[PDB]
């Protein structure tokens, strides 16, 4: 629940952790998110259109 | 040499006795260094990574 | 406003640099530097800082020397290279709090926003936390004394972001991590008594002295609440806590069972090998 | 035509500043400077180290502003930092820590003043947090190609310079290129201060705060962890019921990599917390 698996658009797969800012509300699967080049943290998510 | 064997052996007694605190130091320190290196190679492993096959 | 702040070792090591570049002056008075950080977020975070020359007078304590040009230049260039950090407040290495410090902080109270004051020691003989974060605010006094700048204690923690931990750990190669076990815990369980001992001994003596033997009404009123806290525990007879002691000792019994059983499991391979290996080695020896 | 053995002295100052420069070590090319004082030929000490504002041009000899340089240096002269620049440092993220054409050219241009010109390249990006160890760089002369490469004494430190054991870049780029050893310096003040500060960093303010917390959490939190511990231990024991059969069959060789011992020992180590905090609770209750 704390750490999940992410899928990049380019096709390689990775895994990240959980930032102390965001909560487990939007952390649920089925939602496209965003990552950082350093430490692979999460600033926010990426809502589909 | 018969009575001298005692006094000559006493040196070996002290020499074998002095190794006690030594092996104490070794066994107490090298385990701390063991867990040190263990956590050193443990912290190498990180959660973020790439998944292969 | 700010519940807690984060102070990185880098600034205190910059104070170590202040004690470095001295070069045997023969003055070595208090030196006021300029602390930098992020006031945007609720929690304060210290990254890096710089140093400005600060001098005072022997007799007159109202003498304080700062520089506006050097400050604007250093902060200007620092903002030029890094826009993620701005000005917050200042700090001094003086063990004692001077009366002129309100006038020294008044400048940054005017030009800049509210500044936080940090007091450290010149000689690291203090076992306790060297860094004390003091916020500058104006509070209403109950006794009716005129409104003045009051320093309130703010809790703080010493930590690093990413690489600083590695740098420190590499430069030291002495200190050990948490390392749950016997020695790491028992060391704390030993020395903590002294940690409380030296502190309390250094405190309650000067306290007892200055209360009866002294003046300048620092508002002793809070110390009645101190003594009240000391009276919050009127020697409980533990009679109600007997069941709790029973549960704790029961958990102790659980620890006993677990230890005995597990060690009994470990003894298997040893008390097998000690026989089967020795007898085979002996019979195959000759 | 004389050459001695040089060793670069590195303090915690430049190290930490290069760690902040490591946070500044973004793929955008950055500039840095190092200052110090030369007591003699074969020793070099660095003290004052700062960063430089980023640019779109990247690392170049044109990127460095001479008037701004001399200005900041003068501002350091009026202050308590009377040290001349001993060289310059930078970062080379992701393409390796080696030096390109422009880099060695601006190095050639910046070494016109100082014969030493210490070159330091930090790349925390692909560098694991396990080791912060860095390797300083040097520039060999182009007229020494006829004679031997490195006429340096004290060959005992080459094993300490063997830390970059990579089988590619070293003897691959070894032509007209080499490195220099790195050592540190620490006094009693820095030692005691940093040790006390770090110990306090791993400790609490009054130090009596978060202890009793866990002491009273032993009956709530730890208990569940003890239950899970018993679950895993039982999960081992069910196999331990199968073990004496194998011990009654083979006994020759070990096909099981699982030790089954040290882990349970560690479980006991976690179980000793209750015993260790018991005396703590006793001291709290007593006085
Ligand atoms: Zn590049």
């Amino acid at each position: 629940e704390e750490k999940f698996i992410v899928k990049a658009t380019n096709g390689p797969r990775y895994v990240v952790g959980c930032r102390r800012q965001l909560d487990k509300s939007k952390l649920k699967p089925g939602t496209r998110v965003a990552l950082d080049m350093t430490t692979l943290t999460i600033m926010r998510y990426l809502p589909r259109e | 040499d018969l009575y001298s064997r005692y006094k000559k052996l006493q040196q070996e007694l002290e020499f074998l006795e002095v190794q006690e605190e030594y092996i104490k130091d070794e066994q107490k320190n090298l385990k701390k260094e063991f867990l040190h290196a263990q956590e050193e190679v443990k912290r190498i492993q990180s959660i973020p990574l790439v998944i292969g096959q | 406003a700010v519940q807690k702040v984060v102070v990185h070792p880098l600034v205190l090591l910059s104070v170590v640099d202040h004690f470095n570049r001295i070069g045997k002056v023969g003055n070595q008075k208090r030196v006021v530097g300029v602390l930098l950080g992020s006031w945007q977020k609720k929690v304060l975070d210290v990254s890096n800082s710089f140093a400005v020359p600060f001098d005072e007078d022997d007799k007159d304590d109202s003498v304080w020397f700062l520089d506006h040009d050097y400050l604007e230049n250093m902060y200007g260039m620092f903002k030029k290279v890094n826009a993620r950090e701005r000005i917050v407040g200042w700090y001094h290495t003086g063990p004692k709090l001077h009366k002129n410090d309100i006038a020294i902080n008044e400048l940054m109270k005017r030009y800049c926003p509210n500044s936080v004051l940090v007091i450290i020691d010149v000689k690291p003989k203090d076992l306790g936390l060297p860094t004390e974060a003091y916020i500058s605010v104006e509070e209403v006094h109950d006794d009716g004394t005129p409104t003045s700048k009051t320093f309130e204690h703010v809790t703080s923690e010493i930590g690093a972001e990413e690489a600083e931990e590695v740098g420190v750990e590499h430069l030291l190669r002495d200190i050990k991590d948490t390392t749950v076990g016997t020695l790491s815990q028992r060391i704390t369980n030993q020395v903590h008594g002294l940690k409380g001992l030296n502190s309390k001994l250094l405190d309650i003596r000067s306290y007892l002295e200055k209360v009866a033997t002294g003046k300048l009404p620092i508002n002793h009123q809070i110390i009645y609440q101190l003594q009240d806290v000391f009276n919050l525990l009127p020697d409980v007879s533990l009679q109600e806590f007997v069941k709790a002691f029973y549960l704790k000792t029961n958990d102790q019994m659980v620890v006993v069972y677990l230890a005995s059983l597990i060690r009994s499991v470990v003894a298997l391979h040893n008390l097998i090998n000690n026989k089967i290996a020795n007898r085979d080695a002996e019979k195959k020896e000759g | 035509a004389v050459d001695t053995a040089e060793q670069v002295y590195i303090s915690s100052l430049a190290l930490l500043k290069m760690l902040k420069h490591g946070r500044a070590g973004v793929p955008m090319e950055v500039m840095g400077l190092m200052l110090g004082e030369f007591v003699d030929d074969y020793t070099v000490r660095v003290i004052d180290v700062f960063a430089m504002p980023q640019s779109g041009t990247g690392v170049s000899v044109e990127a460095v502003d001479p008037v701004f340089q001399a200005k900041m240096l003068d501002m350091l002269k009026q202050t308590g930092r009377p040290e001349m620049v001993v060289g310059w440092y930078h970062s080379h993220p992701g393409f390796g820590c080696w030096l390109s054409g422009v880099d060695i050219n601006t190095q050639q241009s910046f070494e016109a003043l100082s014969e030493r010109a210490v070159a330091v390249v930090v790349d925390p990006i692909q560098s694991v947090k396990g080791k912060v160890v860095i390797d300083a760089f040097r520039l060999i002369n182009a007229n020494m190609m006829v004679l031997g490469h490195e006429p340096r004494q004290t060959t005992s430190n080459l094993g300490h310079l063997n830390k970059p054991s990579i089988q590619a870049l070293i003897h691959g780029l070894n032509r007209h290129y080499y490195s220099i050893t790195i050592n540190y310096r620490k006094n009693e003040l820095e030692q005691k201060m940093l040790l006390n500060l770090h110990k306090k960093s791993w400790m609490e303010g009054l130090t009596l705060q978060d202890y009793s917390e866990h002491c009273k959490h032993n009956e709530s939190v730890v208990k569940e962890m003890l239950e899970l511990a018993k679950n895993y231990n039982k999960a081992v024991e069910e196999e331990d019921k199968m073990t004496p059969e194998q011990l009654a069959i083979k006994n020759v060789g070990k096909q099981d990599p699982k030790r089954h011992l040290e882990e349970h020992v560690d479980v006991l180590m976690t179980s000793n917390i209750v015993q260790c905090l018991a005396a703590m609770l006793d001291t709290v209750v007593f006085k």
